[PDB]
């Protein structure tokens, strides 16, 4: 069984990485310019965007890629890793509404994740939750466009 | 440092 | 939730033969959409509310191999073009859409789940039209609401130098009328 | 005439899972 996205750590912290279109895809705030491991050792970043917030390195192994998403839908999902399912409206091009709240604590971990549209294709990258005092009811996001562009 | 691969998260639940 | 699909393949070439002629399948069965074959090709057969339907240019009148032999199909329509077998005991079956949505979703053989735009009561547009190959193989699988419920069974697409820019499907309402006749 | 064969099929009831390590 392949995975489109992978639970990744560094010294500091534990995000996610979502393939799409055979890029291992991240927020810069996670990985940085860092490398990622491999067998062979370590595989250099194929794509650094400080100025996004993504960063992108050749797919591991054990993955498969996402479908970029190519309907316009507003009904979006996240995937939290902890493989939970989030229904997120879209409010804009890199921000949605959370349909149900949900503390901070639920969503942390989980960027660099994806936003899925009803076909579950790459609608955007977890960028960051937008909470007030605690409690995330919308989250910000890189478009794939952007991914797609960078590339 | 180096990123790791601590998991993966299959989207479609597959077992296999 | 976001419709995701996989496929697994539970048995090979000779064993498709072998159960073919036999009749007779004592594999395990799961899923909603069953990847289906003859002799000559394979394609796919989808249950719903209890029946195993799928296209009758693929299985024709024949029956479906069972753990207890050969089923007679309990539905036939040469018109609607649709036949229908009791659903295997082990697959799960979707529901007839009611939403009335026009953003459908078609379930490929290869388990990728394609958007298409409702453009009449058999018909629907790739939002990214692919070459029929990609398609080759989807008969009788469904096309899916958001919700994720049953709006039609693929059945031939609309293709012009190899390209599919609109899918021929038959909704969930044939259905109905081919069990009522 | 032969029967139809199921040969694969194709799961829609699945949700996102961690693979399970081994
Ligand atoms: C399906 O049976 C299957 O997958 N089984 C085979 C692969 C083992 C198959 C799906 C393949 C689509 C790529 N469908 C068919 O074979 C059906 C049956 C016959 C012809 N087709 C079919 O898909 C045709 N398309 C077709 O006939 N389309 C139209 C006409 S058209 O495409 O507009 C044109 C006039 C030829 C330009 C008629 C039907 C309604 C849609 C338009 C192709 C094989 C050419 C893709 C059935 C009975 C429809
Ligand atoms: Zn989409
Ligand atoms: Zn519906």
């Amino acid at each position: 069984v392949e995975g489109e996205v992978q639970i990744v750590s560094t010294a500091t912290q534990t995000f996610l990485a979502t393939c799409i279109n055979g890029v291992c895809w991240t927020v810069y705030h996670g990985a940085g310019t860092r490398t990622i491991a491999s067998p062979k050792g370590p595989v250099i970043q194929m794509y650094t965007n400080v100025d996004q917030d993504l960063v992108g390195w050749p797919a591991p192994q054990g993955s498969r890629s996402l479908t970029p998403c190519t309907c316009g839908s507003s009904d979006l999902y996240l995937v939290t890793r902890h493989a939970d399912v989030i229904p997120v409206r879209r409010r804009g091009d890199s921000r949605g509404s959370l349909l149900s709240p949900r503390p901070i604590s639920y969503l942390k971990g989980s960027s660099g994740g994806p936003l899925l549209c009803p076909a579950g294709h790459a609608v955007g990258l977890f960028r960051a939750a937008v909470c007030t005092r605690g409690v995330a009811k919308a989250v910000d996001f890189i478009p794939v466009e952007n991914l797609e562009t960078t590339m | 440092g180096s990123v790791v691969i601590v998991g993966r998260i299959v989207l479609s639940g597959k077992p296999a």
